[PDB]
């Protein structure tokens, strides 16, 4: 699998592939690895499927209970801290997973969390099997002066290169941009195909 | 006759403590709610009499989910504790099944929680009454809760000091399918007729849902138009 | 004389609290049931007096399995809790043995549950009475339950405020093997003769089973034909 | 004088609650049993007065094993719970040792269970009395049980409302070695002389064992020949 | 063993073989691996026999208790979520099983669940030892414009190819089609033999 | 004055419940025992008044080991439970140390068991008194037990309804070293002088041990020679 | 060891050998592996001796308690379900045993249960070390149109071939036929020797 | 009427023990607080009457975090225990979420802690009242706590012996947005008007926070300038 | 070590050697492996010394408590069942022991119990290191028409052959015959030496 998350000026973009395997044997050509975790932040998945889905369910529950008890969204540092404490309360029966949470509260963030519960800030991060490819292209082409369209084009080029050069990843890319103004929005697949045909990465 | 101390049966077959809890919730704030054409509302009288109270920050209509809300009446501390139990129970059902498919399950678990402290000794019952409102897969539902844990389903109900006066007005003047504007108008007329014995009402607090969207609690300005 | 507070023996050998629970279930809703030629029915009087009550959604005939049903009388909260215990116990027997082979086992476990809170201090008895009905491998069975946990098997029985009047009519006019239509007619005449002291009956709620198929609860329209 | 509330010693050295349980079992159904030449019987008066009761399905002679049976008297709910305890205890001894070698061990464990709630506070005594009958390796045994947990071994004994009248007839007219037919005849004459104060007996229920075979409960037709 | 589940327009079709082994040594020429779990959904079995039967018993119990407490059938996403939570509450004493649940509530679904509790949607799925064969033929011949008869013929051809080319599978095929209109119905074996003799796959 | 309800200290320094247990054991069966030249005996009056009681099968002299026996007086149910505790405690010492080297250890553990229910609330004391007899490595020992858990060692002692009359006869007429025949004769004369107020004795039950061999309980025929 | 159980028209026949070892070293020339579990059903043994005997004791206890609490015999599907639940409540401290229960309630059944608790219906089944031999001869000669005498002759021929070609089995065969009419009856050994001398399998 | 012993409901629906705790906190030290333009203050009257008391070392304004403080009134021991519970609860939220984002969560957990000992028997309620003050992400907040566990949010509130007199002065003379100097002057005038009935005030203790920085408790010299 | 137990007409004979090692290194030339467990039955020892002695202590305790609570001796099937349940309640912290209990209640019995708790009847049984030798001679010379003297001579010849051909066994043989008439009696060693010198097996 592969994930990607990029912080730019006033927005943060996350995208994944959708191919779940669950054997060697690619088994599901259309999974779901990107999850809206709250009205201003989301979460990606790059590990064991069942453990990852249970973590997504628990974090949805805890953030909704949070927002209702306090009537404000949770800070991104707080949700990363909570996730790290949850993963490090049990590490000798551990969750084999690599998580990546991004969002915006007063400033955009994207945080990486390993299986041992190490949370760390960064401006662009990625996890999964084909992750070094997208780190290569993000290191080569990334600028923090980009717009939202330039950013999502960079993301599509990245995941396209990962699908070209990795066995485990593949399938149709989906992308969701989260900003402070318009909130969480997932791009429709027709727009994604339009950007792919514009950039000339289709075969 | 027998014990007015702790919950046992009487010679007339009456749980005295659960009675005494019902007169405790009769001493509380009045609040009501009703279904309308494609949803349900909840309006509470506001217990503001000091100007030092942070008017809008004291909410008696509290959210349990984005798809179940609750307004309470009775002892305010038992109210807060029970509402938090309802919140975490809704979260449990979200964890287990994936969604809150029945709001009736949610009122039933809370009512079982109240039945236990109706059942056992060493503890008093919950002296609090609540009404639950929201849509589920079935549709708009409006419940009530009782210090015994009795639940009943309504199209419109009340709670509090103005229980009976409001319920008499609702018994006369309720229409089943009703647009939201005329619904909140009818609800305010109900709240008026009872609470206008201190010859004042105030701005009340009022929330609503329609099927297919989330929760909306009014602001201070919108309610005074219907006032 | 001795304690009317908590369940101990008296000088006359009487559990006072379990008595007081029996007069608590005498204050409840009347309901009855009877076997017919190849099954059994259950009819409940409906406690509807407000028009705001969601008439059909309040059910006192509740299902325990697809092959055991129950109608209750007494304190409604204790009723709901006990009925849920019966539901999960039937599910336990489905897990363990593969099927619900005896409905008598199911009433006996619930009756033991009531006997415990008859037996111990620190808690009052369950002030509720139920009748169970359904077919098993043996055939149609009709049980009763008592605040002590006493069970008895009937061909026809009652419960509630109209216990005695209904049981007198059944004692006179019951026929053992009876087609379903005449059976529900006889049951309604029973419910009439008692509950027609407020000079009204209403539409009651009524369910039935025949051997070899599942459960059928009537709708609002069908019961008024037999009314 | 001291407490008629809960089991403590009195100034006259008397456990008042265990007394009050004994008058509770005096208010029950009469039943008796006796040994005969190579076995033992148990006969119970049947508490049938309604025609709606499913006559044969209500059994007061209940089996604990294929080689121990029991008939009870007193509170019927405590009876059922205690009989089920005896059943699972007999099954425990079948698991552990391979067979039920002594029926006296089985009555002693049940009697210890009754002694405990005679002993502790926070619980009333078991208001129930039972007699046990069956053969073991030793031979035919006939026991009795008491709300204190007292056991005694008999050749013939009674229990219930007709305790004393029956025991007087048995005290006069019992013969030790007796063929089964004349034994059940003598037992019915005993049950008659007491219970014929309401000037009726009915068909009673009656079971028997001979050494070397299993249990036989009569049917409805056979008992009326000896009636 | 092998299973198959296919979602089409307004119905979903599931079928299994019936041969249980329980040693190398094929031992039972007529088992039972397809189970009606509720009046509008069913479940298949592709793992360890005892653990699988205990899971079937528990899910029958929980769904019947559900339907009686709430008087409505459970959504398919909800039953997959419940099954995933049950399997992932214990994974270090795990159930060696591959499950596949399908059904219809307002739209047909068929969900695959591994031993670790990873639930994922798909339109056609399969599990078992001979599963790659039926994935091959379903990938080659499957269309979503099929009718119920075309679908069940595709299913019979699939399981026929799996019996031809796999050691573990075999025995008489049984098939049950579940639709919204007629509810759960299992096809009689005479109709199944008629379809086999029609398609010409018998020897 | 203070509580005759539950075991607390009085203003005169008296545990009222343990008193009330002592008058409970005064209401029981008389029994006694004495040492002789190389052993000790135990004789019990037999509580047979019905002919239906299985005379020999009711034993009040019960064995704890092959080298400790016990006869009891008081409440018979508490007697049976306490005697079984003594049996399993002797078996514990057989497991742990290999043999029952001191019978005084065995009476002390049982007496601690009675002291606890003398000590705590929520429970009454054991209303039972026992005497223990047997040889150990030290030799013949004869103990007594008290509802408080008080133990005393005797050469001869009594218990029961004829406590005082028997103890007066023993106080006058006991000789320390005595052959077994004259010992059981002296014991029967003791039991006579007290129990011959109902102008009957009966055949009593009586056991004996000499140092160096196991237990011997008499039969029905042998005791009537000394009668 | 070896077992056998055959369902025919209105009766079911079970038989075992009697040789228990308990080392390599055959140790007991006359054991007991067939057990009447209830008045209309019985149980065989093909595993570890102690665990198997404890299972027999427990099932005797539970079925007798059942029959006394409910005054009816247990269905064969119910007793197999109970046995499967008991074996699968503990599988990581498992019972090394292969069980086979047969009986008749309204129709004859014989069920096989492995060590993991997999219950499955069949019309003829066998367990033990010499089990493939009797599966061979039952597959070759079995018909469901047999009588009771033809069935028990088939059983004796089967166990005779197993004793001829297996090391672990041996000793004197015992057989018990259970029918609805006459109840559980174990054949006397003189009749068994008569059938052996009739079929001509003695040496 | 019913029990003034332990917390149960009364005939008038009143928890008597929680009342008696409220008159216990009426017997305490007066203290108050109010918001100002960009923060909040807390001033306590000092209970110094001996010269042997180490004046400054007795603090009734105690810190819960660097961003929540508390001043208490009532029983001083219950005060100290409850304040320590609040401290460790704030530390729990720091460990779990990373920061103390809502001070309302912190007062609600402490209020639930007080509700429990309002709810259960076997224990009296906390006879103590507190006000909490500090900024969070939302901004300046000022709470109150009640022996029932009732919380209310204020712009200005009081507690103690001078509850009512101070609250009357605040009800008249409070201005919402106010610079810190005039704020502490208004607060001292409030504390004066009440506590100047013993015709003395003393130097009080007083702390403050502005948004964006930590806590500042005054020293002895600074408060006398505003005195 | 070695044990032996032989059932004949109205009596049962058990005997062991007495040599305990407790290293390779034979350490105690006179142990005790035969134990009177009750007035009409006894027990032998063929395993780990400490565990075996604890089992002997426990069974003495339980049978004496039994005889006192019920005033009758325990049946041999009952004591074997109790011993089997005790050994099979803990088998994953097992007792490394082979037990053999014999006695008479209305008919003589001798039962063998392994470490896993498998109880089985037999008419002659043996355990221990030199056990196959005494099984050989008992198979060769045993008849059930023997007298008590012929039986005890057979036993002495058996254990003599085991001492001649086994390393672990040895030391002075002791023998106890248990019958219904005279109860448990252990033969004096002078009579044993007399029988050895009569049979001519001494060197």
């Amino acid at each position: 699998t592969t994930t990607v998350g990029i912080t730019l000026k006033d927005a943060v973009i996350m995208a994944t592939e959708r191919r779940v395997t669950m054997e060697n044997f690619i088994m599901h050509k259309n999974g779901k690895k990107l999850f809206q975790i709250d009205t201003y932040t989301g979460m990606t998945i790059a590990g064991l499927v069942g453990d990852a889905q249970v973590l997504v369910r628990y974090m949805k529950a805890e953030l909704e209970l949070y927002r209702l008890q306090r009537r404000v969204n949770m800070p991104i540092e707080a949700v990363a801290t909570l996730l790290s404490n949850m993963l490090n309360q049990v590490k000798y029966m551990p969750y084999m997973v690599q998580l990546l949470v991004g969002g915006i509260d007063t400033a955009p963030h994207v945080f990486s969390i390993d299986a041992a519960g190490g949370s760390v800030e960064d401006i662009y991060a990625s996890t999964g099997s084909g992750s070094p490819f997208v780190y290569g292209v993000l290191e080569s082409q990334y600028s923090e002066k980009m717009t939202v369209d330039e950013g999502v084009d960079l993301v599509i080029r990245a995941i396209s290169a990962a699908k070209q050069r990795d066995s485990a990843s593949g399938g149709m890319i989906d992308v969701a941009v989260i900003t402070r103004k318009d909130g969480y929005v997932q791009l429709p697949t027709d727009q994604i195909e339009s950007r792919i045909r514009k950039l000339g990465l289709i075969l | 006759a027998y014990d007015r101390a702790i919950t046992v049966f009487s010679p007339d077959g009456r749980l005295f403590q659960v009675e005494y809890a019902r007169e405790a919730v009769k001493k509380g704030s009045t609040a009501l709610g009703m279904k309308f054409a494609n949803g349900v509302l909840l309006i509470s009288d506001k217990k503001v009499r000091s100007r030092l109270i942070e008017q809008n920050s004291i909410e008696a209509i509290q959210l349990i989910d984005d798809y179940v809300a609750a307004v309470t009446s009775g002892l305010v501390a038992d109210a807060r504790v029970l509402v938090d139990f309802a919140r975490i129970s809704a979260q449990q059902e979200k964890v287990t099944y994936g969604s809150l498919v029945n709001i009736e399950n949610l009122v039933k678990r809370v009512a079982d929680q109240m039945q236990q402290y109706t059942q056992y000794g060493g503890v008093r019952p919950y002296g609090v009454s609540l009404i639950f409102a929201g849509i589920d897969q079935i549709g708009p539902r409006l419940f009530d809760c009782d210090p015994a844990g009795t639940i009943n389903e309504y199209k419109a109900t009340a709670i509090g000091s103005g229980k009976d006066a409001v319920v008499s007005f609702l018994e006369r003047e309720y229409k089943e399918n009703l647009p939201e504007k005329e619904a909140v108008t009818l609800g305010i007329k109900a709240l008026k007729s009872s609470l206008e014995e201190g010859e004042e009402l105030k701005a009340p607090e009022i929330a609503s849902i329609t099927v297919g969207n989330k929760y909306r609690i009014y602001d201070q300005e919108e309610v005074k138009k219907f006032l």
